[PDB]
RNA sequence: ACUCCGCCGGCACCUUAUGAGAAAUCAAAGUUUUUGGGUUCCGGGGGGAGUAUGGUCGCAAGGCUGAAACUUAAAGGAAGGAGCG
């Protein structure tokens, strides 16, 4: 039984795609199959912004942000709850959630 | 100068924005669209809209018993026009939600066997249109540029979204049905006011 | 589609329904054939003779003015090359690939294309021998091919 | 007694409609089995084809329901097939008989060669499909008999077919699809446009339009 | 409560037959019908 | 259909779709038969009409609307309607 | 590549007829296609068809009337003597009362009923009913 | 347009205009000649009156060309 | 560079059945008992078995070609309105 029209990856009109290494376990996974999430958050957690802002040595200073691109294998994405098992009808929804 | 019955109706339909279509046109509605403007909106050919209204009226008058005609609307803007349309033409109006099995389940109280079915929008009234195809029930429907034509025998190209467009269309159709019965005098005028068909918000 | 690929292109010329020359074309058939012979003696081929006539003389189709195709006109004057133009260009391409391939032994892509070009040479040469446009014993030889062309 | 709930039920109850062909002509659904008993009732003849138990797995055990295949027909061009599932064998049979009547179709019959006597075979080559089962019927000469397996043969006899050649492909041991495929090609006998149907259509008023006044008046 | 809707009818209809605003494409649509002489129709 | 003598041997003659010319079978519940009324000089229904039958096939394709429009554009020019 | 222009012509008509089209274009045209259409036209299975000259091969537009159930070629074109026509009709035609097999004989392209009258055999082109 | 709302033998002159040159009922070229000394609209040669391109040759703003 | 209309070619996607299918599903896996456009390869219950043997290629690992005796009743695929069920 064929579960997905895309076969679980995103590859059309090409033979080979070089793999990436899972950010969690290091497993090799084709880049077009890996679950990718681009996390942008303040380098200082919200629980410490007040303290760090009070101790600032500059009248004005914008706290930088932390940019991290996370690439998971399927096993880690499911285990870490980055993605969840969806019903047969909901599997086709490709739009990101709210 | 004096305006013919067609020029007066087309003048009335222009004021109600009956000619303003959607930004998308179904391939089976292209024959009624006139031109597309740079805005992307399609303009319905009001000349053909009037002709289909006449054809629909000819089908309605041929029904010996008006109670066999059922006119309904799912969206609130048309729930007022259908009630008034059935008041003057003698049809049977069903405003609100259509109960599945009405045309097929012979044992439920709401069961009916209409000879004709009138609808305001095929896209929103897909249930009665789908169910009418199980009982040899022809259907008339007001169809916008992006309306599916499946199981629609007579499609009237018009704007079935605006509150004024829906009211005017049923007002003109009700007048045509009565004028073809000889109940009222010919011409583009009618003692009834069109505003009785427009949607009355709470 | 293409003989030696998966291409499915359809781009091509579309001849008009009017086979006669336009009313604004005043050049006569003897004048046109004089130019065709004049260009052939300069080394031009039938393909690039018609291009000059179309672009610089307003002659869309030589057959409409003269009633004969360019190659037929050249043959009547003994100016048709011994090797047909299209076969000549395939040999020239095969020579170019082989010359490139002698310095690039690891260019396996070129080695693949050389096989396709030479097989195209042999299919066309076979046809020309059947129609007697080439000598009956004519044979394509990679060793001596470069002497024929260029 | 019978209290019709449909327009056709009232007209048949009144007596305005007196033949199934008048209903078939307008392709009207028949939703009351008493209509069929009023038009071709006395000439019909039911026959249970098979009782098929089906099971649904449950926590406590397996729920067994019985599925009855019933064929009805007068042997003169009308045949019907009904299948009902019920918890009791008797209840399934009674409901299957009702379903068979509600699905009765007209079966067109023709002549193999010369048109001598009454029609005895199918008018053309006709095939029907259900699941993997395909049943083919080829016109046969008079006296050839019904060359078919038991399941198609029973249906063809009730339809009034006397002589036909048949062939099958697929899982005919699936009786449900075998009988349904046979019934499928019998209803296609009126769908094939032969040259004798090329004559232009002369429309007639439908029963609902002809008797609007009788239908307008409520029945009490 | 029928009077809330039925009897409610203003002295002036919401559909003004005069001063009808139309687009360039709409005017050309009426010309094809030969109805470019309507009183209300006027370009924006 | 007709025996060698002449007697009819069909239960009935099914209608043919006015657009596609297909036969309409007894179970084609998506097929509809439509009537278009005739008017007089004044424009009042005169009790006369033209009948059109459509098969479920064409209505399911969504081509009934255009088929009816063409069939009426021709018929009305023949019976004087306009 | 294009092997049988007749197959393309008849396949196009059969698909158009099932979709309920009134017209259909056949390209390329050939004198075999035209003579096959004429046999269908004489028996009232198609309406008026028109040949368009394009200086290359031509095109044909065929008017359909909804009477054509199916039309197809038989490939390869087997030889058919007069005595073997009966077997072919029992195979390709719905019944012994309508439907025609088109043959190419030395006397011209004709249906199998005309071939029996003239007592001439030939090769099968196609069939229709 | 729907298949039955069009006539294959008499298509609108605007529809055939936008069809591919090879897919019209009769093949017709989209090219033409013009005066300036005739020049082909899609000339592959450098005349500098016209500059060849992937399609129509780029003409010069200075001179005026007359189609013929 | 961007905006709008269109043509040809390409990787795909979305809706839909008038189609097909055991179904999953497929705009081709459609135009098939109403069976025929052209052509190549290839399958005939499950195992034994890609094994034995012979040949051939390879430095080798192995590749290509490739059985039988015998054994077995299954192995396997999909899973009023809607679905062949
Ligand atoms: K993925
Ligand atoms: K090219
Ligand atoms: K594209
Ligand atoms: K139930
Ligand atoms: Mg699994
Ligand atoms: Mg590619
Ligand atoms: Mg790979
Ligand atoms: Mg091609
Ligand atoms: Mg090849
Ligand atoms: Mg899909
Ligand atoms: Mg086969
Ligand atoms: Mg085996
Ligand atoms: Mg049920
Ligand atoms: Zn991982």
């Amino acid at each position: 039984t064929f579960k997905r029209r895309n076969g679980g990856r995103n590859k059309h009109g090409r033979g080979h795609v070089k793999f990436i290494r899972c950010s969690n376990c290091g497993k090799c996974c084709p880049k077009d199959k890996a679950i990718k999430r681009f996390l942008v958050r303040n380098i200082v957690e919200q629980a410490a912004v007040r303290d760090v802002q009070e101790a600032c040595a500059f009248e004005l200073y914008t706290l930088p942000k932390l940019y991290l691109k996370m690439q998971y294998c399927v096993s880690c994405a499911i285990h870490s709850k980055v993605v969840r098992v969806r019903s047969r009808t909901d599997r086709r929804v490709r739009e990101p959630p709210q | 100068r004096t305006l013919s019955t067609k020029e007066a109706d087309i003048q009335m339909m222009l004021a109600a924005e009956v000619h303003l279509g959607t930004k998308n046109c179904d391939f089976q509605m292209e024959r009624y669209a006139f031109k597309r403007r740079n805005d992307g909106i399609y303009i319905i050919n009001l000349g053909k809209t009037w002709e289909k209204l006449q054809m629909a009226a000819r089908v309605i008058v041929a029904i010996e018993n008006p109670q066999d005609i059922i006119v309904q609307s799912a969206r609130p803007y048309g729930q007022r026009a259908v009630l008034k349309f059935a008041q003057y033409t003698g049809a049977h109006a069903i405003a609100g939600r259509h109960t599945p099995g009405t045309f097929t389940n012979q044992l439920q109280t709401s069961y009916s066997e209409p000879r004709l079915l009138i609808l305001t929008d095929p896209r929103t009234d897909h249930q009665p249109i789908k169910e009418a195809a199980l009982g040899n029930i022809p259907t008339i429907a007001f169809c916008d540029t992006d309306s599916p034509m499946r199981y629609v025998d007579i499609g009237i190209p018009a704007n079935n979204k605006g509150k004024h467009s829906i009211g005017v269309l049923f007002w003109i159709l009700a007048r045509m049905v009565l004028q073809m019965r000889g109940a009222i005098n010919q011409g583009p005028k009618w003692d009834v006011m069109v505003d009785l068909f427009f949607y009355r918000e709470p | 589609g293409r003989m030696h690929s998966r291409g499915k292109g359809i781009s091509a010329s579309a001849l008009p329904y009017k086979r006669t020359p336009p009313s604004w074309l005043k050049i006569s058939a003897p004048d046109v054939e004089d130019n065709i012979c004049k260009f052939a003696k300069k080394g031009l081929t039938p393909s690039q003779i018609g291009v000059i006539l179309r672009d610089s003389h307003g002659i869309a189709q030589v057959k409409s003015v003269t009633g004969s195709k360019i190659l037929r006109i050249l043959k009547a004057h003994g100016l048709a090359p011994e090797i047909p133009e299209d076969l000549y260009h395939l040999i020239k391409k095969a020579v170019a690939i082989r010359k490139h391939l002698e310095r690039n032994r690891k260019d396996k892509d070129s080695k693949f294309r050389l096989i396709l070009v030479e097989s195209r040479i042999h299919r066309l040469a076979r046809y020309y021998k059947k129609t007697k446009k080439l000598p009956p014993v004519w044979k394509y030889e990679s060793t001596t091919a470069s002497t024929l062309v260029a | 007694k019978w209290v019709p709930v449909t327009k056709l039920g009232r007209l048949v109850k009144d007596g305005k409609i007196r033949s199934l062909e008048q209903i078939y002509l307008h392709s009207l659904p028949i939703k009351e089995f008493q209509i069929i008993d009023t038009l071709i009732g006395p000439s019909l003849k039911d026959e249970v084809m098979k009782i098929m138990p089906v099971q649904k797995q449950t926590r406590a055990g397996q729920r067994t329901r019985f599925k009855a295949f019933v064929v009805v027909g007068d042997g003169n061009g009308h045949v019907g097939l009904g299948v009902k599932c019920s918890k009791e064998v008797a209840t399934a049979i009674r409901g299957g008989i009702i379903l068979a009547k509600l699905s009765v179709i007209p079966v067109r019959r023709g002549y193999w060669g010369n048109k001598i006597g009454k029609p005895h075979t199918v008018p053309c080559k006709v095939t029907g499909k259900c699941g993997s089962v395909t049943v083919r019927m080829v016109p046969a000469p008079r006296g050839a008999g019904i060359v078919a397996a038991r399941v198609p043969k029973k249906v063809l006899q009730f339809a009034g077919i006397e002589d036909v050649f048949t062939s099958s492909r697929g899982s005919t041991k699936t009786l449900g699809n075998f009988v349904k495929a046979t019934f499928d090609c019998l209803m296609k006998t009126y769908g094939f446009l032969t040259p004798d149907f090329w004559k232009e259509t002369r429309f007639t008023k439908s029963p609902f339009q002809e008797y609007f006044d009788i239908l307008a008046k409520p029945a009490n | 409560e029928r009077e809330r809707r039925m009897d409610f009818v203003p002295e002036e209809s919401a559909i003004k037959t005069d001063l009808i605003e139309v687009d360039k494409e709409t005017l050309d649509m009426l010309s094809a019908l030969g109805m470019s002489d309507l009183p209300g129709v006027v370009k924006q | 259909m007709q025996n060698d003598e002449g007697q009819n041997m069909d239960l009935y003659i099914p209608r043919k779709c006015s657009a596609t010319n297909r036969l309409i079978t007894s179970k084609d519940h998506a097929s509809v038969q439509l009537n278009v009324g005739h008017l007089d000089e004044s424009g009042v229904y005169t009790g006369q009409f033209t009948t059109y039958a459509l098969c479920g096939f064409i209505r399911a394709q969504g081509d009934a609307d255009s088929a009816m429009d063409r069939l009426w554009q021709k018929k009305k020019a023949e019976v004087g309607q306009q | 590549v294009r092997v049988s222009v007749l197959n393309d012509a008849l396949k196009s008509m059969y698909n158009a007829e099932k979709a309920g089209k009134a017209q259909v274009e056949l390209r390329p045209s050939s004198k075999v296609i035209i003579k096959f259409l004429i046999v269908m036209q004489k028996h009232g299975y198609i309406g008026d068809f028109q040949y368009v000259d394009d200086h290359r091969v031509g095109k044909i537009v065929v008017e359909l009337n909804g009477r054509l159930n199916k039309c197809g070629v038989i490939s390869p074109r087997f030889d058919v003597g007069v005595a073997t026509i009966e077997g072919w009709t029992a195979r390709l035609l719905p019944s012994r009362q309508f439907g025609y097999i088109v043959l190419t004989t030395s006397a011209g392209i004709m249906d199998h009923e005309e071939a029996r009258r003239k007592n001439v055999g030939g090769k099968v082109l196609g069939f229709f009913y | 347009v729907l298949p039955n709302d069009v006539d294959l033998l008499n298509p609108p002159a605007e529809h055939e205009k936008k069809k591919h040159k090879l897919k019209r009922l009769v093949q017709s070229p989209n090219s033409f000649f013009m005066d300036v000394t005739t020049v082909f609209s899609h000339s592959q040669t450098v005349v500098v009156l016209c500059q060849p391109t992937g399609g129509r040759a780029r003409l010069i703003e200075g001179c005026s060309f007359r189609r013929k």
